[PDB]
């Protein structure tokens, strides 16, 4: 744990689906943010603090680093700061026009991330294009992975079990719960996917789609699926293979992330 | 209206859209609701959606929510409307166990016309009828908030975090074409939540596309018979009709039976409102 009186709090930078961000000063710039649990449970809070030793320990130069929490300023975590902007800041925000290689560059840091973070059996679930920060310009740090134990809610010494975070990056197996454990390795290349269209369309999936509960129920059925002509007409198509076999609605088909990453090296 | 004006007093309640304070005015002294919108979208979207929310400025009307301005602080669509003392009906429900009948039948009248003065005056559906977008106060007021106004602030809100609960008609989640009849389906599964003490879709945890499975390709929900009057449980399984067609229109809701007799009935909900809720 991370003594409290060592941190400063600057200011809110903004909220997410299970904690806020502050800005911190200890031994430098960090981010500090403070969970939604308000009395996480003994249970919980163990296993959170076994994942902050797993997720201090990992270290690449394509994921934020994670120095460790504190239980003084309510239930927090301080992770590296990123002074470069979110990838959906860029994409869609302030619409940054990338080129061609420089967006198979930033699929390919990112494929490289979850390649690590799976290797340490670590499944970046809420994998989305508001946790990418393309940090110096163009390098992709992934931030906010794991902590399964705090993004969801816990029923006591029981998780909750139930889905959390962003609707169109989740998988159609992680949105149907049919079993208990569908956050896996394919479930974070769906998600990769969903990034990958949005990489290669500029533009948020399911755009026809106004209300996010028609969204969760027609992808989770299978009737809706992020279109493949919105792709650009220069992407290259061995790149549209990759992201629609990414993005394909069985969970087993989906390649692993050495498979992406091979597909990219080929594409480059 | 600028964000350094307003000195937050309490927090009104958060939803997964955003929070809203009970604030007061600086310039001018009164207290009001503003709800912050947490979202990322372009300055053209913003300043579009900013527009689109001045037309609540004529949007006058007993049932429905005031409405003072709008404008993006930092990184948050900031609406200022004003203040309800009850503050929501699910505020009530976390209260009482279950709404009496007659109050119930108060609030879908206030609801209907509510619905209808938008529809008549503004050709706008609110698309959100939900326990939580209608707003209760001490003199015994009811009115709504929280409507499908801006249309580019509904496609920024599309991009949202997952959900626990889901007030949509079938005929929405399936794609179709929708009309106020998606309204009517809305406020009916309110009325049951509000009748029944508990959220109605799986009737007596579930996650939420198992909640939207449930309510497209499954009977609709119904009032347990025997503790209310046939004339309500009429008025919502008319409400609560899978088939956009079959269900009823609001000028067959006006002239519906319920709602005529509890516009007949005299009701002191102020008095059960501060007694609920103390
Ligand atoms: N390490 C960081 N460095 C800089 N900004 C950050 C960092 N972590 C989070 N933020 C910002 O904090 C705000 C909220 O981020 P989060 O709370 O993580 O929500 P989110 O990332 O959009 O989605 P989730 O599911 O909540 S992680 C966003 O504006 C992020 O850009
Ligand atoms: N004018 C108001 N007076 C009193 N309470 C209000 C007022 N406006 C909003 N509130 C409360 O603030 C809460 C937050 O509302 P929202 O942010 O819109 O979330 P919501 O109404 O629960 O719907 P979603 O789908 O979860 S965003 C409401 O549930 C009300 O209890
Ligand atoms: O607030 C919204 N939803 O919150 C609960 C989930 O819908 C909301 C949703 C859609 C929308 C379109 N144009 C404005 N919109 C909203 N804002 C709003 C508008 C008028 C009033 I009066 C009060 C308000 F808060
Ligand atoms: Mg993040
Ligand atoms: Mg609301």
């Amino acid at each position: 744990e991370i003594e409290a009186s060592e941190v400063m709090l600057s200011t809110r930078i903004g909220s997410g689906s299970f904690g806020t961000v502050y800005k911190g000063k200890w031994h430098g710039d960090v981010a500090v943010k403070i969970l939604k649990v308000v009395d996480p449970t003994p249970e919980q809070f163990q296993a959170f603090r076994n994942e902050v030793a797993v997720l201090r320990k990992t270290r690449h130069v394509n994921i934020l680093l994670f120095m460790g929490y504190m239980t003084k300023d309510n239930l927090a975590i301080v992770t590296q700061w990123c002074e470069g902007s979110s990838l959906y800041k860029h994409l869609h925000v302030q619409e940054t026009k990338f080129q061609m290689f420089q967006l198979i560059d930033i699929a390919r840091q990112t494929a490289q991330g979850m390649d690590y973070l799976h290797a340490k059996n670590i499944i970046h679930r809420d994998m989305k294009s508001n946790n990418i920060f393309l940090h110096e310009g163009l390098t992709v740090k992934i931030g906010d992975f794991g902590l399964a134990t705090v993004k969801s809610r816990w029923s006591g010494s029981q998780q909750v079990e139930q889905p959390t975070g962003s609707v169109l990056w989740m998988a159609p197996e992680v949105i149907r719960m049919q079993d208990n454990n569908p956050f896996s390795f394919q479930s974070d290349v769906y998600s990769y996917g969903i990034v990958l269209y949005e990489l290669m369309t500029g533009e948020l999936p399911y755009s026809h789609i106004n209300n996010r509960d028609q969204i969760i129920f027609m992808v989770g059925r299978g009737y809706a699926s992020p279109d493949l002509s919105k792709l650009y007409k220069n992407c290259p198509k061995a790149m549209k293979r990759l992201v629609a076999e990414c993005v394909k609605k069985v969970k087993e088909e989906r390649p692993l992330f050495p498979q992406i990453l091979s597909s990219i090296e080929l594409l480059q | 209206l600028k964000d350094d004006d307003f000195e937050k007093i309490s927090e009104l309640g958060a939803g997964n859209g955003g929070v809203v304070f009970k604030v007061s005015h600086k310039p001018s002294g009164l207290v009001m609701a503003r709800k912050l919108i947490h979202l990322e979208i372009k300055p053209a979207i913003r300043n579009q959606i900013i527009r689109e929310l001045q037309v609540l400025h004529e949007c006058n009307s007993p049932y429905i929510v005031g409405f003072y301005g709008a404008f993006y602080s930092d990184g948050e669509i900031s609406i200022c409307m004003e203040h309800m003392d009850g503050g929501s009906l699910d505020q009530v429900l976390k209260k009482a166990g279950r709404i009496p009948e007659q109050i119930l039948g108060k609030v879908s009248i206030a609801v209907i016309k509510g619905l209808t003065y938008l529809r008549e005056k503004h050709k706008i559906m609110h698309r959100d009828v939900k326990p939580s977008n209608i707003l209760v106060n001490s003199r015994g007021e009811i009115k709504l908030c929280d409507f499908g106004v801006s249309g580019q602030l509904i496609d920024a809100m599309a991009n949202a975090f997952v959900g626990t609960r889901s007030y949509m008609s079938p005929e929405r989640l399936q794609g179709t074409h929708y009309s106020v009849q998606s309204d009517i389906w809305s406020m009916g599964l309110s009325l049951v939540e509000m009748a029944v003490g508990r959220y109605p879709i799986p009737p007596p945890p579930m996650a939420i596309f198992e909640l939207l499975d449930y309510i497209v390709n499954e009977p609709p929900p119904k009032l347990p018979s025997g503790v209310f009057s046939l004339e309500f449980q009429d008025f919502v399984n008319k409400c609560l009709i899978k088939n956009p067609a079959e269900r009823a229109d609001l000028k067959q809701l006006m002239v519906h039976a319920f709602i005529k007799r509890s516009d007949a009935e005299e009701v002191d909900f102020a008095g059960w409102l501060c007694s609920t809720i103390g």
